[PDB]
RNA sequence: CGAUGUUGGAUCAGGACACCCAAAUGGUGCAACCGCUAUUAAAGGUUCGUUUGUUCAACGAUUAAAGUCCUACGUGAUCUGAG
């Protein structure tokens, strides 16, 4: 069994004319940056426990634990988005991977979704967005892959905060079949795209880009 | 305001545009030379470089076969590409398509022409603009420049 | 709206006279070296293209001859050879069209 | 006599063109290598700086925008101005330009020849630089006008620093008033018949007449705008970049003009800045590759915790 | 954002916040120059019939980066000087509303969990 | 009267000062805070809602203030048609 490589979505560069040396800067001062602060491996669906120096708490440092609903931003700018209900009361943290404010990321759970964008865990039942405050760490090893938990999600009735059946989002985590109808569904399939999926001109290869971002990496660590 | 757009509207839409797209690659593929307006045949470079690619990518690979049967509407092509197109491009990176502006139809709209064409095909070629040869006087007066230039190095 | 007064001679020639509205002179046309015929600098010649095109056509034609069916697309390579020639040790295994016309002087062996 | 057109790889064979590539190529690198010692050959005499006195500026390129931490917390953003390029290109007297100060010509990142005009190749020529694409006139004092052909380099500004950004803003082209101007349109549905996005009335009856100062659609954007005050935080010296906090007017990868900040809050603060210039030469000490302020979370930081 | 006509939420425990009515808690009027609200800002409900005074907790609208958002816009009420006429609040409030503590401290004084 | 198309509202407002706010002052039956008057100044502002077609008007919440007018009771070849 072979190793697997895995880059941070962060070091991946936009679509756009951007020159090419503002990237470089970019990626050198965000690997100093994580010389120093150990930033893990966890994608959207993982639990998350950030510790972030308060200024006016009790302690000088807050934590909190939540699952990963979104990772985006390119860069020195990147952040996800953590949620948890808290004594019945969903909050949902948006954090930046690069501030210096955090102390501390400690993946809890590592995990996959069927999606990558956990977006409708806002209209889901509350039970899929609790999560215990104070659960232990649950460590993995290598040859798990980092399972994917194929785990369908009721939803509250409608209206969502977004029109999840629409073909644009394509979600395979809502068990549709309980809530929505036949018709519903029909009516929904008006909006499909299937010239989308074959175009092949709206495709973004980074195959050259990746070398050249680890090839970056490497260099960083072994100097 | 349409900064950074990359794609121009053609057809009646986005779904007409890719028809037309690929109605045009099929025409390409099977015919190894056609011609339409200039902004099609633009247009439909870089498809047509794409799907050389895609079919260098390999005959039992999925997702380019599916994107092949998607792209061209005859289903009798697809053999061709996988077997002869893909097969000649094999050293080559991305000079598949030779693109020539020719002049404007006959009929009284005057469209802006172009044909296109794969590149090594079995059909006489276009009278490509060919360069002076260096026995002209400028090229001469270049070609002693370099010879001195070399003397010197 | 109306126009309120009829507009004069004077002013409709200033108007439709302006250099604006005029038609301007190229400068990029050139003769074809090979058959001196008038073309644009940034386009192929009319009438060697008209040749290439035509001869094309009549290629075309012969191939598709020589299938029976419309979906009959060869899944080899393709050579044209005209009276007077045989293929050679390269050209074995593709199909060949033959052609009663001589070769033309433009369409290179290769 | 019916000239026609011509370009410069109309004559030019298969084998000519690489050659002449190459050949103009290796002239520009020689130019510009000859010029990176400024100090030694015979530059102009230096003057101590005075409460008067206003410096030359940079011509930078806008690569894009960056996140940047504070001490003390907060998040600014900031705008990566590149300097490529930048050169002295001609000086012209005080009283044959302005009669208050003199003026000093700076020249921008290189272009290639063969798509500028014959004068101002010659200009370039007798110079002894390639061409460059932006060139831009800046007001300075007698006692800060520096040699012709001088380069300059993003050392010249200083982290801690306001500075004046001058550009062509990103054009919009012919928009509508809504957009121009910021006018209300008229309601969507409650019976309008085709005016949801007209100015409505333009002038007064009696007038008989529309002011000059009408708001109407038009052209937007793209004109010369400029952002005073804005607070250098960084200065990458090996690439020669300067982080400018804010926005900067222009699309990004535009050529920028960039100054010593004019307001008079931010007068005086040349005085600890180098005046004439910044010479690489002359300290004959290496300036760090990257200089920060005061205040700015420098990327290895023990990662801030309050007490 | 809380703005004019805008349904809100109740967290403390007080007698107009838990007694049913037949029309939900709306803002009559945002105290800013802008008619937007947000986090600490102290705005007008009729309750009950009534007009009381708030002090918005929580809203449904991002703001800035590590900024918790929560999934309804909770207000607290308050009085005429300032002072809530709750006793407790059970909902987690957000830490950044500690800063402007001069003004707020009864009402921080009363809350319990803060994210 | 071989047609100068109307109230109100929407959009955009130009102007006057007989100034509502903002600015500099005089007198007070001006101790301070609130106020009452008068002088000078028009670059900039002068809110959101319930009822009513409404201009007005009453009421609710605010604001530094929610000014008076002229402009075909500005503006329907820009819009509405509630009267
Ligand atoms: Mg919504
Ligand atoms: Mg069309
Ligand atoms: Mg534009
Ligand atoms: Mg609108
Ligand atoms: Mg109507
Ligand atoms: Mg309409
Ligand atoms: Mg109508
Ligand atoms: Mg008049
Ligand atoms: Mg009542
Ligand atoms: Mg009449
Ligand atoms: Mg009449
Ligand atoms: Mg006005
Ligand atoms: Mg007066
Ligand atoms: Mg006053
Ligand atoms: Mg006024
Ligand atoms: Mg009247
Ligand atoms: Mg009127
Ligand atoms: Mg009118
Ligand atoms: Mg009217
Ligand atoms: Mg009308
Ligand atoms: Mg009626
Ligand atoms: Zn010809």
């Amino acid at each position: 069994r072979p190793e697997t490589r895995f880059l941070s979505p962060e070091f991946i560069p936009p679509r756009g004319r951007t020159n090419p040396l503002k990237f470089q800067i970019e990626r050198k001062d965000m690997l100093e940056r994580r010389k120093i602060l150990h930033i893990p491996e966890f994608y959207v669906g993982s639990i998350l426990r950030v510790t972030t120096a308060d200024p006016y708490a009790s302690a000088k440092t807050s934590q909190f634990l939540g699952i990963c609903i979104q990772r985006s931003g390119s860069g020195l700018g990147a952040t996800f988005i953590l949620r948890n209900t808290i004594e019945g009361q969903g909050v949902e943290i948006c954090f930046e991977l690069y501030n210096p404010r955090i102390q501390e990321i400690q993946v809890v759970k590592l995990e996959k979704r069927l999606d990558n964008s956990l977006l409708y865990l806002r209209d889901a039942l509350p039970e899929y967005s609790t999560f215990d405050v104070n659960m232990k760490p649950i460590t993995q090893e290598f040859n798990q892959e980092v399972p994917v938990n194929q785990l369908k999600v009721k939803m509250k009735p409608k209206p969502w905060s977004k029109r999840w059946e629409r073909p644009k989002f394509n979600i395979k985590g809502i068990r549709f079949d309980l809530c929505l109808t036949e018709e519903q569904m029909r009516e929904a399939q008006k909006w499909s795209q299937p010239w989308l999926e074959f175009d092949m001109m709206r495709e973004y290869d980074t195959s050259k880009i990746e070398a050249a971002i680890w090839d970056e990496i490497e260099a960083s660590k072994n100097s | 305001i349409s900064h950074g757009r990359v794609f121009r509207r053609l057809g009646l839409g986005p779904e007409s545009r890719i028809h037309l797209l690929q109605n045009l690659l099929t025409g390409l593929v099977r015919h190894e030379r056609i011609e339409a307006s200039w902004a099609r045949v633009d247009e439909l470079r870089g498809y047509a470089e794409k799907l050389i690619d895609y079919g260098k990518l390999g005959d039992t690979n999925e997702r380019a076969m599916r994107m092949a049967d998607f792209w061209l509407t005859e289903k009798d092509l697809i053999p061709k590409l996988f077997q002869v197109l893909a097969p000649r491009f094999q050293g080559q990176n991305g000079g598949y398509t030779r693109m020539l502006q020719i002049p404007n139809r006959n009929e009284q709209d005057r469209a802006k022409m172009a044909v296109i064409e794969y590149k090594g095909n079995c059909l006489p070629p276009l009278p490509l603009p060919r360069r002076d040869s260096n026995l002209t006087l400028l090229n001469q007066l270049l070609q002693g420049l370099r010879q001195d230039q070399e003397a010197s190095s | 709206a109306a126009p309120k007064n009829r507009r004069s001679i004077e002013v409709n020639r200033c108007r439709r006279r302006n250099p604006q509205k005029l038609i301007k002179v190229k400068n990029n046309i050139d003769v074809c070296p090979e058959c001196g015929h008038l073309k644009q600098k940034h386009i192929l010649c009319g009438y060697c293209y008209e040749k290439v095109r035509k001869e094309t056509a009549e290629i075309r034609r012969q191939m598709g001859k020589q299938e029976g069916g419309p979906f009959r697309a060869p899944t080899t390579e393709t050579v044209v050879l005209y009276s007077g020639e045989t293929p050679s040790e390269q050209d074995q295994g593709k199909r060949i069209i033959e052609r009663e016309r001589k070769r033309p002087s433009w369409f290179t062996q290769n | 006599h019916g000239k026609s057109v011509t370009w410069w790889d109309e004559h030019l064979s298969e084998e000519n063109v690489p050659f002449v590539k190459q050949l103009v190529s290796d002239e520009n690198k020689a130019q510009l290598a000859s010029k990176l010692c400024p100090l030694k050959d015979e530059p102009w005499p230096i003057h101590p700086w005075e409460p008067g006195s206003s410096r030359v500026g940079l011509i930078a390129l806008k690569l894009g925008m960056m996140p940047l931490w504070t001490k003390d917390g907060q998040k600014h953003v900031v705008t990566l101005l590149q300097v490529q390029d930048c050169h002295v290109l001609k000086y012209t007297p005080k009283e044959n330009h302005n009669g208050r100060m003199a003026a000093l010509t700076v020249g921008g990142k290189t272009v290639s020849h063969f798509h500028k005009s014959a004068s101002i190749l010659e200009f370039y020529q007798e110079l002894g630089l390639p061409p460059k694409q932006k060139v831009k006139i800046f007001n300075v004092t007698e006692n800060a006008v520096i040699k012709p052909g001088t380069p300059l380099y993003a050392a010249h500004f200083r982290p801690g620093q306001y500075v004046d950004v001058t550009a062509k803003t990103i054009g919009k082209g012919f928009q509508g008033v809504m957009r121009r101007w910021g006018f209300k349109g008229q309601p969507a549905t409650h019976g309008q018949t085709k005016t949801h996005r007209r100015p409505g009335a333009i002038s007064t009856g009696d007038v008989a007449r529309v002011w000059p100062g009408t708001k109407m659609p038009g052209q937007l954007g793209n004109i010369d705008r400029t952002a005073f005050g804005l607070k250098v935080w960084r200065i990458n010296t090996k690439h020669n970049i300067i982080y400018v906090n804010g926005s900067v007017p222009g699309h990004k990868n535009c050529l920028v003009k960039i100054k010593d900040s004019k307001l008079p809050a931010y007068k005086d603060f040349c005085k600890n800045l180098p005046f004439p210039t910044y010479f690489p030469d002359g300290d004959e000490e290496a300036l760090p590759e990257d200089l920060y302020d005061e205040n700015v979370c420098q990327p290895g930081a023990p990662s801030i915790t309050f007490t | 954002a809380i703005q004019k006509m805008t349904r809100v939420r109740v967290v403390d425990n007080s007698a107009l916040g838990t007694t049913p009515y037949h029309r939900p808690p709306r803002c009559i009027h945002v105290y800013n120059k802008t008619g937007v609200g947000k986090v600490g800002d102290r705005i007008l409900l009729a309750i009950r019939g009534q007009k009381k005074k708030a002090l918005i907790v929580g809203h449904r609208m991002p703001g800035p980066r590590m900024t918790p958002r929560f999934d309804s816009n909770n207000v607290v009420l308050l009085e005429d000087n300032g002072n809530p006429v709750g006793t407790r609040i059970k909902t987690p409030i957000p830490s950044s509303l500690r800063q402007r503590e001069g003004e707020f401290s009864k009402v921080l004084a009363i809350a319990q969990n803060f994210v």
